[PDB]
């Protein structure tokens, strides 16, 4: 399983991990078996003014299942009124990018 | 934090005029672009934002139908086109820089940054 | 607060929603000892200290 | 909602306070209501947000204070620079909104 995250977010790839990757975006399972293999890519994923071809998700209605792939694009709500697809008020766009 | 607008622009009636600002210094898509509005001998009017992230947008009720937000990531550019202009639309556009409504301490409430007002003619 | 003479908040007779905080995209820590961050508004306690 | 402010015009010597008040048509939250500095031919630029905390960069000499419908900015020592038109700006119903703007 192949991808990018940034530098602080590494230690969240491993079991019994909490964070926003962790959680909603690459979940690894407590008795998982394999190897998790990272390496400074700076000098290919960043540009000047900013890279903002990689995303992440910040919200989530609930955290992912090992192995679970999200790729929804849905207007999170966090309030308690409908968003209704427009974002805004306590209506969120699920995703960030690292730039 | 910088926010660099166009150069002043003059239309006639009818006409439409886009105005850019480019963005640098921070990550683009963390924030939301706003445009506020300054005709010759008042005060600011808010006129909308865009969220480069998704380019969802939101106006105000006086330009809805007239002005449409764009942005461009890859060269963290924001623009603001503005259509059917009046006589009455002759003003200084700002670009100004807000957190995002997800932003804990209600950064979303106030703008922290200003481009410099780019003036519009018509 | 400094941390040397930090701050105490007594929080009592109220109803605490953590979704809000845990679910904010504004907080780089929020780590949870001894209950799951997920399972705190379906609990009650004595008393929360800030 | 509309956002007014007063005096429209206030004049002092320079060494001395100043006082900006804004009042709200209804109640404002605090943490909505900014004060801005506009100096002639220059774009806005942030004092004041959350009613009382200051921008990055703003001299201690700005303060703000207030709540509800009664918010006022404070500068405790007029400069040559502070002669600008200021201005109080509140949110709410997902809509930005700046009073007509007072000149010092």
């Amino acid at each position: 399983d192949s991808f990018v995250i940034r530098g602080d977010e590494v230690r969240q790839i491993a079991p019994g991990q909490t964070g926003k990757i962790a959680d909603y975006n690459y979940k690894l399972p407590d008795d998982f078996t394999g190897c998790v293999i990272a390496w400074n890519s700076n000098n290919l994923d960043s540009k000047v003014g900013g890279n903002y071809n990689y995303l992440y998700r910040l919200f989530r209605k609930s955290n992912l299942k090992p192995f679970e792939r999200d790729i929804s694009t849905e207007i999170y709500q966090a309030g308690s009124t409908p968003c209704n697809g427009v974002e805004g008020f306590n209506c969120y766009f699920p995703l960030q990018s690292y730039g | 934090v910088q926010l660099v607008q166009s150069g002043a622009e003059v239309k006639k009636p009818g006409a439409s005029v886009k105005v850019s600002c480019k963005a640098s210094g921070y990550t683009f898509t963390g924030y939301y672009m706003h445009w506020v509005r300054q005709a010759p001998g008042q005060g600011l009017e808010w006129m909308g934002w865009i969220n480069p992230i998704s380019s969802g947008t939101s106006y105000a009720q006086t330009f809805q139908g007239r002005v449409t937000m764009t942005s461009d990531t890859s060269i963290t550019t924001a623009y603001m086109e503005l259509s059917r202009l009046r006589s009455d639309d002759t003003a200084v556009y700002y670009c100004a820089r807000a957190a995002p409504f997800y932003d804990f301490w209600s950064g979303y409430s106030y703008f922290d940054y200003w481009g410099q007002g780019t003036l519009v003619t018509v | 607060a400094s941390v040397y003479a930090w701050n105490r908040k007594r929080i009592s007779n109220c109803v605490a929603d953590y979704s809000v905080l845990y679910n904010s995209a504004s907080f780089s820590t929020f780590k949870c000892y001894g209950v799951s961050p997920t399972k705190l508004n379906d609990l009650c306690f004595t008393n929360v200290y800030a | 909602i509309v956002m007014m402010q007063s005096p429209g015009t206030l004049s002092l010597s320079p060494g001395e306070r100043a006082t900006l008040s804004c009042r709200a048509s209804q109640s404002v939250s605090s943490s909505y209501l900014a004060w801005y500095q506009q100096k002639p031919g220059q774009a806005p630029r942030l004092l004041i947000y959350g009613a009382s905390s200051r921008a990055t960069g703003i001299p201690d000499r700005f303060s703000g204070s207030g709540s509800g419908t009664d918010f006022t900015l404070t500068i405790s020592r007029l400069e040559p620079e502070d002669f600008a038109v200021y201005y109080c700006q509140q949110y709410g119903s997902s809509a930005w909104t700046f009073g007509q703007g007072t000149k010092v």
